[PDB]
C-alpha cells in the first residue's frame, strides 16, 4: 500500500500540516491557553489528529536543538488497536487492504476506547467523552484513493512531508537517512519495518517525543 | 471522486497573507452560486507548488467566517451603540462629510503664495491589502478630493527599502524573485524571520542548502528559521551597522571583493569633492540648530562636461573606494564584538562564508526585511548590504541580489499605485510648491551627458502626461497638472507621513480619516496616543472585514464612548476569494486571481464602495459646487466600469495604457485604441494614455500577461527558474534586475553554470535584459543618474556611507564609534522623552510575528484554527533575565516602556541569552504584536502601546525593532 516518509531535519514547525488536516476535516478548535510554550493543541484529543510537538534541547555552542514533531497515526502494519478492538466487536478498527490505512469506525464507541488507546504503542487513539466514539488520523484515505496527497502532505512547504508506494518511501527514507547523519551523526528511522508513518529524527527520538517509537 | 468538492466550481486565486504569492484552488457550491467549501495549494503553481502555510490553509475559515461584518454600521457622536444602516444612507452621508470638510479647508495657495490646491483637513491610510486595480483607483479618487496626507503599510513597512536600494542601484524592488533563491551558495537571513513570516520561501532556500548553499541567520532570537540554518549568531537589536561594516572592512583588508565587477559597475573610480569629509560622528555640511545636512558639501567631482571624474586605476585618495576603505577601517573585530554581542569567533566563521561569494562564479543573497528596516538607522542598515553585495558581484547574478522581502500579498503593488504621500503612481514625485508648471516639475529629474549611462528616468516626462491623459483625456498634460494637490517645498517631507499625521491628529488639525484596510489603533507605533488622537476627529470611515480595534477606539481599554464625539462609518468589505484583479508580490509578480463565491450578505468589493462613494461626491458637487470643483467634475471614471459595476479588467487595461491617437514612436506605428505594448512607446505630447507606466507590458493586444499560467522555459531559463511565461513581472517582464551586471563587456556569464543572460548569436538570451544595447557600450544600472552602482550615496539624509548610531531608546549611554550617540537628523517629536540607559526600563524591547499570525491579528484572531495555535500575547526572555526578575516559565508579566503598558504569559526560553554589551550583560524583552482588546477573550492587547513615535529621518518609519522597556512579575488571580 502507501507509506508517509517524514523527513523532520527540514521542518519549520509552521503548522500548516496541523491547520489543514482540520480545514480538510472541517474539525473545530479546542479552546487553548499559552503556558509558556508555542505548543498548542497541547496534545492530540478527539477533534484534533495532528499537532506539532515542540522540545528545546541544548547543543554545543550557540542555539538549541529545536525539536519538532508532527505527530500523527503511525497506520501500523500489524495494528495492535485493531488486534485489542476486535476483542470486542469487529468492523470498529478495519484495513485498508489497498491503501494501508488503520480506520476507525462508529463501531468504536462499543468496545473498550481506554483498552484501545493503551495497546497502542504510540500512545495515538483518542476518545470523545460524550459519544465514545474514537478518533485519530485516517490517512485522508479518501483523498488517496481519488489520486490526491494527504492535506498535511500537500500543504508541508519544506519537503518534509512525503507520501507515495511503500518501496519509493522506503528507498527515500534510507537515501535522505544517509545525507542528514552526515550534519547529525544520530539520526534514526522510526520503527520503518512496523509503521506507515516514518519519521527522521535527528537524534535520540524519545528527545521529539516519550511515544515518538515503541 | 471526493463528496466535498464534486458538485463544486474549481476557481485558481493567490493568497491574500504575504508577499511570497502562493496559488489557491478554491472550490465553490453549486457550480460557482453558494458558499466556498474548500481552499488548498494550486499543486500547478510554480512557487509553491500545492503547499500552503497555516494562513493560507485556513483562508476557508476568513471567507466562511460568521463574524465577518454584514452589513453598514453607524456610531452617532457619544453613542455606545452601533446601529445598521443601508449603503444609500452611509455613502450619501460620508459624500456629505467630505464635501463639508473640504470645502472648509481647502487651501489654493500656501503662506508664500505660490499653488498647492490641497485638502488640509483630511487623512487616508490604507492599504496594501486591496488588488492592484483597486489601490490605483483609490490614490486617484483622493488625489482628485485634493488630499496630500495619504499612506499605508508601506510607510511603516519596506519605506527605508525604496530609497536604500534606489540610491545603490536605481529602483527600490527586490531585485531576484523567490525561485531564484535555490541559486545560492550563501543565504544569510538576517533582519528577517523568513520561516516563520515567508513560509513558502524556504522550500526554495532549503533547495540551496542541497545543492550546496550555506544557511546563515543572524538575529537576536534563536528562530524556526534558525533551527533550520547552518549557522545561528546572535546580534542585539539596533547593531546591525556594526557586523555589516566590519564585513565591509573584513572584504577590503583581505581582498575578497571582484576585482573588474568593482572597478567596471560600482562608483568606485568616480572622485569625491574635496568638501567631503567626516569627524566624530557627523558628516560636512551639519546644521546644528535645524538637525539637518547640506548634501551639496558631498558632491562628486565633475570633469569640464557636467560628469562625475573617474581613476580607473583608483589610486586618487578620493576615489570611492578608498574612502570607503578609509570609513569603514574602525568597525575592527573587537569593537564590532564588544557592541553587537556576537563574539569575534562567530564574526571570522560568518564573514568568512559570506566573503567567499566575492568569487565571479559564486552567488551569496541577503534575505532582511522588519529586523533592519523599523530602525532610526534603517536606510543605511540596508545601504551597508547593498554595498557588500556590490564589491562581492553579488547584484544581477542568480543565486544573488538584495532580496528586501515584502510584507503583504499588494504592498508591492499599493506602493507602485503611489498610496504614500511623496509619490503618485510609478514613483514620479507628488509636485511640491516650487513646481508651479509641468516643465518645472519635469526639470527636477537629474540629466548625464556621460553617452555609455542610459539615465532611464530622462522618460519621465512621458511617464508624467500618459498619467494625466489615463485621469483626466480630453485635457492637455499641461492644463490637468493643475487639477493635482501639491506639498510645500520648504517642508521635510517628513511633516506628510504617518507620525506626523498621528501628532497633527493629536492637536485637532484632521476632520476627516479614511481607515481603509488598516487597524491604526493597533499597528501604529504609540498606540495610546493614536487612539486618544482618533477621540479628536470629527468623522472616520473605516472600510475592513470585521469590527475592530479602529473601527471601534471609543469603546476600548479606559475609554469612555459618551466623552468621544467621532462619527464612524464602518463598511464591511469582501475577502480576496470573493473578488477578481491582480495582487503583486515580493517578486515583482503580478498574478491574476478570480473569483470563487459571490461577496458574503451585503459585503461590496473595495474597488465598488469607493466608486459608489466618489459618484455621490461629484453629484453633490454638481449640485451645489463648493470648493474648486474642476478635478472631482472631470476624472475619467467611466473607463473603470461595466454592468453598473467597478471592472478590475478596463482598469488593468487603462493602467497598462493605450493611444488615443494613431502614432509613430521608435520609429514603430500603432493605431488609436490599441494598448501600449511597454513603457519604450509612451509618449509626452498626449498621443498615450498609461495610469502606471511599471504596467505597459502587463495588458497587451496579447491579452491579460498576469493571467498567463505557462511553465514553459528555454532549458538556460529552467536552469534558475525564471518562468517568464508564468504572469508577468515590471519592469517588461525582467525577472532578475540589473542583469547587465552578470556579464563581461563581451555579454559571457560571471556564472555560465547559473546565467541570467548571455550574448548567442546577436541576441540576448535567458531573462529580458534589464536595458537595451550591445555589449560593453552601456553602465548595467540604467535607472541610475551615472550608471552604477552606489558605494557612495550622497542623497541620504545621514550621509552617503553607513555609521553605527544607537536606537533612540538604548542600553548604552556612550556610543563606541563616535560622539554622537543617536542619528543626528533623526524624526522625532518634541516633548516625548526617551529612555536612555535608564535604570526604570532597563531591558531592550523588540515587536515581532509567528507563523500562525497576520499583521494586529484583526483578520487571525477571528480565525479558530489559529488562535487555538497562539491563543494569547507571550513575552520571550532569557532564563538569566527570568531568574533576576523571578519569572517563571508561563508566569503573568507586565512589560512596560515610557509611552504605555500590558500583561502577557512568559516564555522563559534559552532560545534568548544575554548580550555582552562593552562588558555588561544587557537583557531584552520580546514581544508579538498581533493581539488587540477586542478578540479572542484573554487575548491580551498590542505591543504597540510600548512602542515609541519616533524613527528614520528619510522615510519617517517608526524604531518598532529596538526601545526600552522593564518586565516584572504579576501576582493577580484565583
Ligand atoms: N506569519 C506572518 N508572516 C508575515 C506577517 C505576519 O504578520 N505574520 N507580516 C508580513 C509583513 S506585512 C511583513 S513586512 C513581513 C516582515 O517579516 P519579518 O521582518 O521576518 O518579521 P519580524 O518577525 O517582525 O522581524 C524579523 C526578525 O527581526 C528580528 N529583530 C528584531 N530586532 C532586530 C534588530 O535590531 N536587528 C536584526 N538583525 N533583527 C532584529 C526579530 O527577532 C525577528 O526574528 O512579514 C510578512 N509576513
Ligand atoms: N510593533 C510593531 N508594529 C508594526 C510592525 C511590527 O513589526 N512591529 N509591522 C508594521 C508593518 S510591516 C505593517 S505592514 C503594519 C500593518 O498594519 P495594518 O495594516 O494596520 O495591519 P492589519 O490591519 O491587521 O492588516 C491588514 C488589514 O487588511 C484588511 N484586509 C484584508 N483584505 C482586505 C480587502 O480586500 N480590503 C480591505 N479594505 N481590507 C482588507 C485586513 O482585514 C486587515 O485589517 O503594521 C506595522 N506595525
Ligand atoms: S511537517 Fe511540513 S507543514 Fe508540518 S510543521 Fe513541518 S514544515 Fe510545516
Ligand atoms: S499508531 Fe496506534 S492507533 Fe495508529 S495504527 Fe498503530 S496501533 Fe493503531
Ligand atoms: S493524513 Fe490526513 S488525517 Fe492524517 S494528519 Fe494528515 S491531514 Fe490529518
Ligand atoms: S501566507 Fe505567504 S507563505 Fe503562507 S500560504 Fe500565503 S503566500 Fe504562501
Ligand atoms: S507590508
Ligand atoms: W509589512
Amino acid at each position: 500500500g502507501k507509506m508517509f516518509f517524514v523527513d523532520l531535519s527540514r521542518c519549520t514547525a509552521c503548522r500548516g500540516c496541523q491547520i489543514a488536516c482540520k480545514q480538510w476535516k472541517n474539525l473545530p478548535a479546542e479552546e487553548t491557553r499559552n503556558t509558556g510554550s508555542h505548543q498548542n493543541p497541547p496534545d492530540l484529543s478527539y477533534v484534533t489528529l495532528k499537532t506539532v510537538r515542540f522540545t528545546e534541547k541544548s547543543r554545543k555552542g550557540p542555539g538549541i536543538d529545536w525539536l519538532f514533531f508532527p505527530e500523527q497515526c503511525r497506520h501500523c502494519v500489524e495494528p495492535p488497536c485493531k488486534g485489542q478492538a476486535d476483542v470486542d466487536l469487529e468492523g470498529a478498527v478495519v484495513k485498508d487492504e489497498t491503501t494501508g490505512a488503520v480506520l476507525f469506525t462508529e463501531l468504536t464507541a462499543k468496545v473498550d476506547g481506554e483498552s484501545v488507546r493503551s495497546a497502542c504503542p504510540y500512545d495515538i487513539p483518542r476518545i470523545d467523552p460524550v459519544t465514545k466514539r474514537l478518533s485519530k488520523c485516517d490517512m485522508c484515505n479518501d483523498r488517496v484513493q481519488n489520486g490526491l496527497l494527504p492535506a498535511c502532505v500537500k500543504t508541508c512547504p519544506t519537503g518534509t512531508m512525503n507520501f507515495g508506494d511503500e518501496q519509493e518511501m522506503l528507498a527515500l527514507a534510507e537515501k535522505r537517512l544517509a545525507e542528514v547523519k552526515k550534519t547529525y551523526p544520530g539520526a534514526v528511522l522510526g520503527d520503518p519495518n512496523d509503521v506507515r508513518v516514518v519519521y527522521l529524527f535527528t537524534r535520540d527520538p524519545k528527545d521529539f517525543y516519550e511515544h515518538a517509537v515503541a | 471522486e471526493l463528496q466535498k468538492l464534486q458538485w463544486a466550481k474549481q476557481t485558481t486565486s493567490i493568497c491574500c497573507y504575504c508577499a511570497v504569492g502562493c496559488g489557491l484552488i478554491v472550490h465553490t457550491a453549486k457550480d460557482g452560486q453558494g458558499r466556498a467549501v474548500n481552499v488548498e495549494g494550486d499543486p500547478d503553481h510554480p512557487i509553491n507548488e500545492g503547499s500552503l502555510c497555516p494562513k493560507g490553509a485556513s483562508i476557508f475559515q476568513l471567507g466562511e467566517n460568521d463574524q465577518r461584518g454584514t452589513q453598514p454600521l453607524y456610531r452617532a457622536p457619544f453613542s455606545d451603540t452601533w446601529k445598521p444602516v443601508t449603503w444609500d444612507f452611509a455613502l450619501t452621508e460620508i459624500a456629505k462629510r467630505i464635501k463639508k470638510t473640504r470645502d472648509a479647508s481647502f487651501t489654493e495657495k500656501n503662506a508664500a503664495g505660490d499653488l498647492v490646491n490641497r485638502t488640509e483637513a483630511i487623512a487616508s491610510f490604507g492599504s496594501a491589502a486591496m488588488d492592484n486595480e483597486e489601490c490605483w483607483a483609490y490614490g486617484n479618487i483622493l488625489r482628485s478630493l485634493g488630499l496630500v496626507y495619504i499612506e499605508h503599510q508601506a510607510r511603516i513597512x519596506h519605506s527605508p527599502t525604496v530609497p536604500a536600494l534606489a540610491e545603490s542601484f536605481g529602483r527600490g524592488a527586490m531585485t531576484n524573485h523567490w525561485n531564484d533563491l535555490a541559486n545560492s551558495d550563501c543565504i544569510l537571513i538576517m533582519g528577517s524571520n523568513a520561516a516563520e513570516n515567508h513560509p513558502i520561501a524556504f522550500k526554495w532556500v532549503l533547495r540551496a542548502k542541497d545543492k550546496g548553499a550555506t544557511l546563515i541567520h543572524v538575529d537576536p532570537r534563536f528562530t524556526r528559521t534558525s533551527a533550520r540554518c547552518d549557522v545561528y549568531a546572535p546580534i542585539r537589536s539596533g547593531a546591525d551597522i556594526p557586523f555589516l561594516g566590519g564585513l565591509i572592512k573584513y572584504i577590503l583588508d583581505n581582498k575578497l571583493y571582484f576585482t573588474d565587477y568593482v572597478r567596471e559597475y560600482t562608483n568606485a573610480s568616480l572622485i569625491v569633492g574635496e568638501k567631503f569629509s567626516f569627524k566624530d560622528g557627523l558628516f560636512s555640511g551639519y546644521d546644528a540648530a535645524n538637525k539637518k545636512y547640506d548634501k551639496s558639501m558631498w558632491a562628486f567631482e565633475l570633469d569640464a562636461n557636467g560628469v562625475p571624474k573617474r581613476d580607473p586605476a583608483l589610486k586618487h585618495p578620493r576615489c570611492v573606494i578608498n574612502l570607503l576603505k578609509k570609513h569603514y577601517e574602525r568597525y575592527n573585530l573587537d569593537k564590532v564584538a564588544a557592541i553587537t554581542g556576537t563574539s569575534k569567533e562567530q564574526l571570522q566563521q560568518v564573514y568568512k562564508a559570506y566573503a567567499a561569494t566575492g568569487k565571479p562564479d559564486k552567488a551569496g543573497t541577503i534575505m532582511y526585511a522588519m529586523g533592519w528596516t523599523q530602525h532610526s538607522v534603517g536606510v543605511q542598515n540596508i545601504r551597508a548590504m547593498a554595498m557588500i553585495q556590490l564589491l562581492l558581484g553579488n547584484i544581477g547574478v542568480a543565486g544573488g541580489g538584495v532580496n528586501a522581502l515584502r510584507g503583504e500579498s499588494n504592498v508591492q503593488g499599493s506602493t507602485d499605485q503611489g498610496l504614500l504621500a511623496h509619490i503618485w503612481p510609478g514613483y514620479n514625485p507628488v509636485p511640491n510648491s516650487k513646481a508651479a508648471t509641468l516643465e518645472l516639475y519635469n526639470a527636477a529629474t537629474p540629466q548625464s551627458k556621460d553617452p555609455m549611462s542610459v539615465n532611464w528616468w530622462q522618460n519621465r516626462p512621458k511617464y508624467v502626461a500618459s498619467y494625466l491623459k489615463a485621469l483626466y483625456p480630453d485635457e492637455e498634460p499641461a492644463a490637468a497638472y493643475d487639477y493635482l494637490p501639491r506639498i510645500d517645498a520648504g517642508r521635510k517631507l517628513t511633516d506628510y507621513f504617518w507620525l506626523n499625521i498621528f501628532e497633527k491628529m493629536d492637536k485637532g488639525e484632521f476632520k476627516g480619516l479614511f481607515a481603509w484596510g488598516m487597524n491604526p489603533a493597533c499597528g501604529g507605533a504609540n498606540a495610546n496616543k493614536n487612539r486618544k488622537a482618533m477621540g479628536k476627529l470629527e468623522w472616520l470611515v473605516n472600510v475592513n472585514l470585521f469590527e475592530n480595534e479602529t473601527s471601534s477606539f471609543w469603546k476600548g481599554p479606559g475609554m469612555n464612548p459618551a466623552e468621544i464625539g467621532t462619527e464612524v462609518f464602518f463598511l464591511p468589505c469582501c475577502v480576496s476569494i470573493e473578488k477578481e484583479g491582480s495582487v503583486a508580490n515580493s517578486g515583482r509578480w503580478m498574478q491574476w486571481r478570480y473569483r470563487g463565491p459571490k461577496p458574503y450578505a451585503e459585503t461590496k468589493p473595495d474597488g465598488d464602495i469607493m466608486l459608489d462613494m466618489f459618484k455621490k461626491v461629484r453629484e453633490l458637487y454638481a449640485k451645489e459646487g463648493g470648493a474648486y470643483p474642476a478635478p472631482i467634475a472631470k476624472l475619467n471614471i467611466a473607463d473603470w466600469e461595466e454592468h453598473n459595476e467597478f471592472s478590475p479588467t478596463k482598469v488593468a487595461k487603462l493602467m497598462n495604457g493605450y493611444f488615443l491617437k494613431d502614432t509613430e514612436v521608435g520609429g514603430k506605428q500603432f493605431k488609436k485604441g490599441q494598448q501600449v505594448p511597454s513603457f519604450a512607446f509612451l509618449t509626452a505630447d498626449g498621443s498615450t494614455c498609461s495610469g502606471n507606466w511599471l504596467h505597459a507590458g502587463s495588458f497587451t493586444d496579447a491579452g491579460n500577461l498576469m493571467a498567463r499560467r505557462d511553465k514553459t522555459q528555454t532549458p538556460e531559463q529552467a536552469r534558475i527558474g525564471l518562468f517568464p511565461n508564468w504572469s508577468f513581472c515590471w519592469p517588461v517582464n525582467r525577472r532578475i534586475l540589473y542583469n547587465r551586471a552578470s556579464v563581461d563587456k563581451t555579454g559571457k556569464p560571471w556564472n555560465p553554470a547559473k546565467a541570467v543572460i548571455e550574448w548567442k548569436d546577436g541576441k540576448w538570451v535567458g531573462d529580458v535584459v534589464d536595458g537595451g544595447g550591445d555589449p560593453g557600450t552601456k553602465h548595467p544600472f540604467i535607472m541610475q543618474t551615472h550608471g552604477f552602482g552606489a558605494l557612495y550615496g550622497p542623497g541620504r539624509e545621514e550621509g552617503p556611507f553607513p555609521e553605527h548610531y544607537e536606537p533612540l531608546e538604548c542600553p548604552v549611554s556612550k556610543n563606541p564609534f563616535s560622539k554622537q550617540l543617536h542619528n543626528p537628523v533623526a524624526f522625532q517629536i518634541e516633548g516625548e522623552k526617551k529612555a536612555v540607559a535608564d535604570p526604570r526600563y532597563p531591558f531592550i524591547g523588540t515587536t515581532y510575528r509567528v507563523t500562525e499570525h497576520w499583521q494586529t491579528g484583526l483578520m487571525t484572531r477571528r480565525c479558530a484554527w489559529l488562535v487555538e495555535a497562539e491563543p494569547q500575547i507571550f513575552c520571550e526572555i532569557s532564563k538569566e533575565l527570568a531568574k533576576l526578575r523571578g519569572i517563571g516559565n508561563g508566569d503573568t508579566v507586565k512589560v512596560s516602556s515610557l509611552r504605555g503598558a500590558l500583561e502577557a504569559v512568559a516564555i522563559v526560553t534559552e532560545r534568548i541569552r544575554p548580550f555582552k554589551i562593552e562588558g555588561v550583560d544587557v537583557h531584552m524583552v520580546g514581544l508579538p504584536w498581533h493581539y488587540g482588546w477586542m478578540v479572542p477573550k484573554n487575548g491580551g492587547d498590542t505591543a504597540n502601546l510600548l512602542t515609541p513615535s519616533a524613527g528614520d529621518p528619510n522615510t519617517g518609519i517608526p524604531e518598532t525593532k529596538a526601545f526600552m522597556v522593564d518586565v516584572r512579575k504579576v501576582w493577580s488571580h484565583p
